[PDB]
């Protein structure tokens, strides 16, 4: 597996379906002009490279096996010091489907 | 190219077989480690917090027999990434509260 | 598959540690800049804040390949693999890259060997106000930036075509400025370690005085016509007079503390310190009218006036 080719690289385009659970609208700061927003920023995307088939049809892993994946680089245009919540461990989860998904 | 082939040889050679963990002349004369100060900036002098904001290239320089070569006439300036590889003098600043 | 072969050739045998062409030539970059916005102006501390898509290019004969791609467009896991010019920002007081949700940084490779690399910078800039006529004042902020390390023999930059793709001004946060426009240089500093090329972007920012005139010269203004009606006051009322005059003149002083304190500590006086010091003057000389008066009224209902409109006459047009 290489993790630097997004997947069906030369063959397609790769559609990251994204979506967005506000867990709680922050406060707004009309001095700087920005707000807070704390979200569970879910995207899923298709990659026929991580296929598999065993006694399980959905590997619920943790944030280990992400970095060890292509994952989309998403970025937020009009963004201003995120943080990536990591208390205790790195606040993420990867799903692997059967599928691929 | 043959330079970018002769240099990559003699940078290879000297960090292979170097401890980071010996200083220059480990167990003998004390290195002599030389320091150049450039000040950038003082940023703010603070009564409240009594301290001072100062930004600058410190600069310091030594002698490291391990890392001399000869081979090539030209000064080698390397990835910053490199320290990490070296034995570099453990200079610390006894009054920074934080930098 | 047939990329992945290529970028396991490329990084075969490279030392990340060589610039391109070591002892060889010189490594022309060609840098670029989307100045996404300018932040806000901090005066008080003399420093800004800006947010770029900071873009420089070069010739990397390493990394050359040829095959029907012609362009290998690469996220940020293959930047700390290759060589990447140590540019750093002269007078940032502090700057950082974006890394949610991944690091933003972007990597191109054409068969040639161009490089791409740009990369989302905030950087905390030092522009050093001069509010000698303030809130007047117009400034020139900079930007410079060069190779940290890498003398003038080792690493050449140069402003491409496209020198700098400013984004609509719309919405910047610049509130006390406008952004008239930007102006870029190339020159050589010499320093203790070598001679090093500098880039330097202008952004040059006029000052808007609407705020301030609201906020302390509106204020201002209106306290001094509060003197100049103790004059209509009938002068036997001796403690209305003085509790005009004292709570007109008091009052001068908190506006000009505050006044003052929008400003850093700075040892000099500025034209929105001249302002306040002379409506100080009229309001103690209001004061001190009456204290001779009491110890000639009708003049000072025509000089006070006139003064002041003459007065504010020549602050404004200079
Ligand atoms: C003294 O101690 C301090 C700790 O108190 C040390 O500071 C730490 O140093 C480490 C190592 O340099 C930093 O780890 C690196 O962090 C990178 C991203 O960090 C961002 O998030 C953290 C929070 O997690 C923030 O703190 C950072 O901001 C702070 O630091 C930056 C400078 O980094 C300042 O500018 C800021 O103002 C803040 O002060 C950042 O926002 C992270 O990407 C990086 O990991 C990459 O690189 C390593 C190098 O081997 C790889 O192993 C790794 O896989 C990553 O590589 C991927 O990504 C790069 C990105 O381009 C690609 O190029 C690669 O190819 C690959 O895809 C590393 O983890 C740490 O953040 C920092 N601060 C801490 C811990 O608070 C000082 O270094 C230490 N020494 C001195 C002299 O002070
Ligand atoms: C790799 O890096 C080294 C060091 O950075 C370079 O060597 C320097 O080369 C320059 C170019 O000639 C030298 O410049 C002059 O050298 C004179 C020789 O002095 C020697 O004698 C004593 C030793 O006891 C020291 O002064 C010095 O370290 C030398 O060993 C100096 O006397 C000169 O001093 C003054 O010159 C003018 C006077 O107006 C000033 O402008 C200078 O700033 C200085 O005050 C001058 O320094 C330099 O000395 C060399 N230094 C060393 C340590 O060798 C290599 O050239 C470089 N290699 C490359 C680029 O390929
Ligand atoms: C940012 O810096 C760049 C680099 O200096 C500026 O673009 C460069 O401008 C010079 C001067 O105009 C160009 O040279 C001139 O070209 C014209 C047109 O061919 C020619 O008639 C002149 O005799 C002279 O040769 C230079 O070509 C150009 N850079 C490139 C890559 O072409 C740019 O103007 C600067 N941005 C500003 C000032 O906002
Ligand atoms: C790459 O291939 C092209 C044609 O396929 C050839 O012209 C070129 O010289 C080759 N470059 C190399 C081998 O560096
Ligand atoms: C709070 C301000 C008090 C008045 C200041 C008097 C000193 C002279 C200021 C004007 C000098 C050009
Ligand atoms: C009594 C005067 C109040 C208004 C002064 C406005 C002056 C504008 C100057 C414009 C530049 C010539
Ligand atoms: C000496 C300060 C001014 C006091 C008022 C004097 C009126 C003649
Ligand atoms: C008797 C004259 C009073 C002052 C005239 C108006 C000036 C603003
Ligand atoms: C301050 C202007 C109004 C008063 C003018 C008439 C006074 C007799
Ligand atoms: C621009 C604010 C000052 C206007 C002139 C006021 C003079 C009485």
């Amino acid at each position: 597996y290489d993790n630097r080719l997004r997947p069906g690289l030369g063959e397609r385009v790769t559609e990251v379906k994204t979506d967005i659970f506000v867990t709680s609208f922050g406060p707004v700061s009309d001095h700087d002009m920005e707000y807070t927003i704390d979200v569970f920023f879910r995207q899923s995307w298709k990659d026929e490279r991580l296929k598999f088939k065993g006694p399980m049809t959905v590997l619920r892993l943790n944030n280990l096996m992400a970095s060890k994946i292509w994952t989309p680089d998403t970025f937020f245009h009009n963004g201003k010091k995120s943080v990536a919540h990591n208390m205790t461990m790195p606040n993420k989860l990867l799903r692997i489907t059967e599928d691929g998904t | 190219p043959s330079n970018m082939s002769l240099v990559k040889e003699t940078v290879d050679r000297l960090l292979k077989g170097y401890d980071i963990r010996l200083r220059p002349d480990f167990g003998g004369p004390p290195v002599a480690v030389g320091m150049n100060i450039d000040i950038a900036s003082i940023d703010m002098v603070s009564e409240v917090n009594m301290d001072y904001t100062l930004t600058m290239y410190f600069q310091q320089a030594w002698r490291d027999k391990r890392l001399s070569y000869n081979v090539i006439p030209l000064n080698l300036t390397l990835d910053n990434r490199v320290a990490d590889q070296l034995w570099v003098p453990d200079t610390y600043f006894l009054n920074d509260k934080k930098s | 598959g047939d990329v992945t072969v290529i970028l396991n050739n490329l990084l075969e045998g490279y030392d990340n540690k060589l610039r391109p062409d070591i002892g060889v030539k010189p490594t022309l970059i060609h840098t670029d800049m989307y100045v996404n916005s300018i932040g806000p102006v901090n005066a008080i501390n003399m420093e800004y804040t800006i947010d770029i898509f900071f873009a420089q290019t070069w010739y990397d004969r390493r990394l050359k390949f040829n095959s029907t791609i012609k362009v290998l467009r690469l996220n940020s896991n293959m930047v700390g693999k290759i060589w990447i010019p140590d540019t750093f920002f002269r007078n940032s007081k502090k700057a950082d890259a974006h890394w949610i949700t991944t690091p933003n940084r972007m990597l191109r490779i054409w068969n040639d060997g161009r490089v791409l690399y740009t990369l989302r910078l905030t950087i905390d800039a030092e522009c050093q106000l001069q509010l000698h006529n303030f809130p007047m004042d117009e400034h020139s902020c900079p930007l410079e930036f060069s190779s940290y390390g890498y003398p003038r023999e080792e690493i050449v930059y140069q402003w491409k075509r496209s020198s700098v793709e400013v984004g609509d001004t719309r919405s910047w946060r610049l509130y006390q400025f406008s952004f008239v426009g930007l102006r870029n240089t190339t020159e050589v500093v010499k320093t203790t370690s070598g001679d090093y090329v500098v880039m330097s972007v202008y952004f040059d920012l006029s000052r808007r005085m609407g705020y301030f005139t609201i906020q302390t010269y509106i204020p201002c203004t209106l306290i001094v016509v509060l003197s100049w009606v103790s004059f209509w006051i009938n002068k036997d009322a001796v403690p209305a007079r003085t509790s005009l005059g004292i709570t007109t003149v008091l009052t001068m002083t908190t506006l000009s503390t505050i006044a003052r304190k929008s400003l850093p500590k700075v040892s000099y006086v500025t034209a929105m310190d001249l302002f306040v010091s002379v409506c100080f003057i009229f309001v103690f000389s209001a004061l001190v009218e009456y204290g001779t008066l009491h110890y000639m009224d009708s003049y000072a209902r025509i000089f006070f006036p006139t003064a002041f409109c003459l007065f504010n006459l020549v602050y404004w047009v200079s």
